[PDB]
RNA sequence: AGGCAGCAGUGGGGAAUAUUGCACAAUGGGCGCAAGCCUGAUGCAGCCAUGCCGCGUGUAUGAAGAAGGCCUUCGGGUUGUAAA
RNA sequence: CCAGCAGCCGCGGUAAUACGGAGGGUGCAAGCGUUAAUCGGAAUUACUGGGCGUAAAGCGCACGCAGGCGGUUUGUUAAGUCAG
RNA sequence: CCCUG
């Protein structure tokens, strides 16, 4: 199914996460559908933590998509929960 | 060369053909020696040049020059060739690693001990 | 419109059935000639008006048989 | 046989202009007399002139300013056997701009900076530089 | 000490006139500092 | 105020009927560094002698060339016998990016920011003359404009 | 990954002041800066223009005690960056930290700032920096910490910094130990014995 | 009865390429309502200068121009502020 | 003219800055050389960018199918071409 | 007719 998910890259001890539209069934960073944002765990203050295109965010999961755990949280401090 | 020639058959490229075809594109090859002898070298150069008949681990038989302050290579030895023709000695492409499986390195070096498989003088 | 294209067919002697060279004219990628390029498509013909040499248009469709993917759509002009 | 005219223009131009002939005469055609227009008003050639109804003869009268050769060199680019097209962009510099190209484009010809302002490209009939 | 790999190949009457007949006891030319092949191209520095 | 520097000396031989004659030939070239060079070749019996042939050939034969800020007006090709050469005006701080002889003529010239090339035979001579045939039929934008009988605006 | 010998020796062999030594006495009674050094100094070296070159290059590479491979990436930046070549480069050059120290006198010598540095005697922006090939941005100022306000050697680095000449693009301050560095240098701000122009020709060799 | 061209590894080939490791802590997958279970994917650790990148081997002073080498027209110069 | 070095030119013959060592320098630097392999230099397969009287290179000569190119005017199409 | 590499 179309998962919106965290795809890791970045480098070792220092992760960065690539919020994304992907099969379920694909690898975890392999092909995917479409970035939908990102999130940087490690981003320090006075600069952006993460960003997501909430529309976009919508439309996947109106059209049919599930969510993740970590992105569902994500969605609920960007809409500030 | 017309343009329309050009299309019609296109450019030939050089081959370009490899210098030493015994290693197969390898850096180094091991062999073991079938003849280890001496042989006079072309005009100008005169003298008595050391060099070795050797069978390779894919079959090949080449000879390899040695170079350095005399060898202690016999017949049964195994040693490690590397590429690099050797100008007067007509046949020879390869010459054998100081320092290597069996190739003592050359004594009392101590300039270009590298090259000549020389460890450290304890100083 | 829909995507279709021109044509001269050469051969016919099969029946309901013509092959057809499209005649397209493309630049030599590294030496800059502008070169004639054939290309000869199987075309389903149904009812056979077509002659050798005819000029006619074609436009993809399913397959039809084995190297019948084209079908006609009017002949342009007759030889 | 004969099978570029506008290479036999530029020949001609360059033959006359090197053995300091004042005016050079050829045959003429509407793309012959609209390249002699654009030299005409660039600045190369001094004045040019057609003769005749039925077999027009295009006269070209040159200039020599310091007594040289004001056309220091001049070359077809078009050339049939190997057809030259551009785009946009690739408009080329004559000369680093001291010279010009003669390039057909779709609103007539016209040299290479009023094909970069018009915002056209087309056939590099000529460098002349 | 290596073998000396003679041009005789299998010697059935004298060794040693065979190694003279062989290229290693052969005349060597000596390169003239000047007189006869004295010109040189290229000095042995420059 | 004058700029003066070898490129090359050679010897070359006379055969007689006792031996050889062998000979120094020498060739330098000139410049004020503001684009105003020339080059001289001189042949002597020996390599002082050959130095103030060249220098005082260099001088009688210098001539002017024009240049805009330290490089050429625009790309240039020169010919002359076996060699050719191709240059190209740079931007800002490329420098002399040319050969042996090329470097030497140019920058005596007074020429900083230039890229070029030597197809043929490079034969320093025969580079030299290309060198300077190509500085003197290179040719700039107001004389060019003068030349047409339009403004230094309307051609640029 | 440093040169570890005599550095009025390389002084010797560039023939000029590279300001390798604290210039408390002079150059002259030090050493003997005209000759060549080695056995074979008395000679007049015919270089030719690769040699210049090269010369050239190196007396660059060690009045700023600059490692090759580090040269050459800032080559690869300089050429990166747009404008004159030589001109990024010694750009980058005059921005690396222990030359800013060096020109803002906390250190006698390039390698007493370069020691200071590597020691942690130098606050940058409030934040600690120990890389001597750090990047001073513009507009940045820097401060010495207070382990080097009780330390000797810095106030006679002053002392040598008035009595050495003032870098125009730099305001330092003793009382408070402390300086700021506002804007990249250009060529007549810098020195006019350095032949940048030739370094770019050995680079694109 | 069996199928390491899964992970680690062994033998052999070759000039040559590693540990029979820890954990589901995070990401992701399978199942389950969920807790949770499995995960040699993955996150990490161990070996190798294999490459790139960054730093260290210190800082000033010192003619005694120490020796001992190097050259010598034996006057001396050099190593050499180099050293102690 | 042995021992040897060599990527090329080549050095070694009793006065070797080319062999082996020392001293001194040069260049790199936790790397340094060698070998292997690709591109460049090589405009040395040349489209950009080569040549054919004598350096390698004009079929012994002609006719001619496919193919390649096309004197000039007007109108039309817009395939190539150009712009968005 | 030939002139050791
Ligand atoms: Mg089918
Ligand atoms: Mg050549
Ligand atoms: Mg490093
Ligand atoms: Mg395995
Ligand atoms: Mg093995
Ligand atoms: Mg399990
Ligand atoms: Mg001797
Ligand atoms: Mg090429
Ligand atoms: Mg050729
Ligand atoms: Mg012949
Ligand atoms: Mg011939
Ligand atoms: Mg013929
Ligand atoms: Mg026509
Ligand atoms: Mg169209
Ligand atoms: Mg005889």
């Amino acid at each position: 199914m179309v998962t919106i998910r965290l795809a890791r890259h970045g480098a070792k001890k220092r992760p960065f996460y690539q919020v994304v539209v992907a099969d379920s069934r694909n690898a975890r960073n392999g092909r995917f559908i479409e970035r939908v944002g990102f999130f940087n765990p490690i981003a320090s203050e006075k600069e952006e933590g993460t960003r997501l295109d909430l529309d976009r965010i919508a439309h996947w999961v109106g059209q049919g998509a599930t969510i993740s755990d970590r992105v569902a949280a994500l969605i609920k401090e960007v809409n500030k929960a | 060369a017309t343009v329309n020639q050009l299309v019609r058959k296109p450019r030939a490229r050089k081959v370009a053909k490899s210098n030493v075809p015994a290693l197969e594109a390898c850096p180094q090859k091991r062999g073991v020696c079938t003849r280890v002898y001496t042989t006079t070298p072309k005009k100008p150069n005169s003298a008595l040049r050391k060099v070795c008949r050797v069978r390779l681990t894919n079959g090949f038989e080449v000879t390899s020059y040695i170079g350095g302050e005399g060898h202690n290579l016999q017949e049964h030895s195994v040693i490690l060739i590397r590429g690099g023709r050797v100008k007067d000695l007509p046949g020879v492409r390869y010459h054998t690693v100081r320092g290597a499986l069996d190739c003592s390195g050359v004594k009392d070096r101590k300039q270009a001990r590298s090259k000549y498989g020389v460890k450290r003088p304890k100083a | 419109k829909i995507r279709t294209l021109q044509g001269r067919v050469v051969s016919d002697k099969m029946e309901k059935s013509i092959v057809v060279a499209i005649e397209r004219f493309v630049k030599h990628p590294i030496y800059g000639k502008f070169i004639k390029r054939t290309t000869k498509l199987h075309v389903h013909d149904e009812n056979n008006e077509c002659g050798i040499g005819d000029v006619v248009e074609i436009r993809e469709c399913r397959p039809l048989s084995k190297t019948k993917s084209w079908t006609l759509v009017r002949v342009v002009e007759k030889a | 046989s004969m099978q570029d005219p506008i290479a036999d223009m530029l020949t001609r131009i360059r033959n006359g202009q090197a053995a300091n002939k004042a005016a050079v005469t050829m045959p003429s055609s509407k793309l012959k007399v609209a390249i002699a227009n654009v030299l005409k008003e660039e600045g190369f050639i001094e004045d040019f002139k057609v003769e005749g109804d039925t077999k027009p003869e295009l006269e070209l009268t040159l200039k020599y300013f310091q007594g040289k050769a004001v056309v220091e060199s001049i070359q077809r680019v078009s050339r049939p056997g190997l057809r030259i097209y551009k785009r946009k962009d690739e408009l080329p510099k004559v000369m680093a701009g001291l010279g010009i190209a003669v390039v057909s484009t779709s609103k007539g010809v016209m040299t290479d900076r009023a094909a970069r302002q018009a915002g056209l490209g087309g056939e590099i009939i000529c460098y002349v530089a | 000490m290596s073998r000396y790999q003679h041009t005789k190949g299998q010697i059935k009457d004298n060794a040693i006139e065979a190694l003279l007949h062989d290229p290693l006891f052969r005349q060597r030319v000596e390169k003239n500092k000047k007189g006869k092949g004295s010109y040189m191209r290229k000095g042995k520095h420059g | 105020e004058l700029q003066e520097k070898l490129i090359a000396v050679n010897r070359v031989s006379k055969t007689v009927k006792g031996g050889r004659i062998f000979s120094f030939t020498a060739l330098t070239v000139v410049g004020d560094g503001n684009g105003r060079v020339g080059f001289g070749y001189g042949k002597a019996r020996e390599v002082p002698a050959a130095i103030q042939k060249a220098m005082e050939k260099a001088r009688r034969n210098m001539i002017n060339v024009a240049l805009n800020n330290g490089t050429l007006q625009h790309p240039v090709k020169g010919v002359h016998t076996g060699s050719r050469v191709f240059m190209q005006p740079a931007s800002e701080g490329t420098g002399i990016i040319a050969g042996g002889a090329m470097r030497a003529v140019l920058e005596v010239a007074g020429v900083h920011n230039v890229l070029a090339k030597a197809y043929g035979s490079t034969n320093p001579i025969n580079v030299v003359r290309a060198t300077i045939d190509g500085l003197e039929n290179m040719n700039s934008p107001e004389m060019v404009a003068a030349k047409r009988g339009k403004s230094v605006e309307e051609i640029l | 990954a440093r040169y570890l010998g005599p550095k009025l020796k390389l002084s010797r062999r560039e023939g000029t002041d590279l300001f390798l030594k604290s210039g408390v006495r002079a150059i002259d009674t030090k050493c003997k800066i005209e000759q060549a050094p080695g056995q074979h100094g008395a000679r007049k070296p015919r270089l030719s223009d690769y040699g210049v070159q090269l010369r050239e290059k190196q007396k660059v590479r060690r009045i700023y005690g600059v490692l090759e491979r580090q040269f050459r990436n800032y080559y690869k930046e300089a050429a990166r960056l747009k404008g004159n070549t030589g001109e990024n480069l010694l750009a980058l050059l005059e921005g690396r930290l222990d030359n800013v120290v060096y020109r803002m006198g906390f250190g006698a010598t390039r390698a007493e700032a370069r020691q200071l540095v590597s020691h942690k005697a130098i606050m940058v922006n409030g934040r600690v920096v120990n890389i001597a090939s750090y990047q001073v941005s513009p507009n940045d100022v820097v401060s010495i910490r207070e382990k080097a306000k009780k330390q000797s050697r810095v106030k006679a680095a002053l002392e040598l910094a008035e009595q050495r000449e003032k870098p125009t693009w730099l305001e330092v301050d003793a009382g408070k130990m402390e300086g700021t560095f506002k804007r990249k240098p250009e060529r007549s701000d810098l020195s006019a014995d350095i032949n940048e122009h030739l370094i770019v020709e050995l680079y694109s060799k």
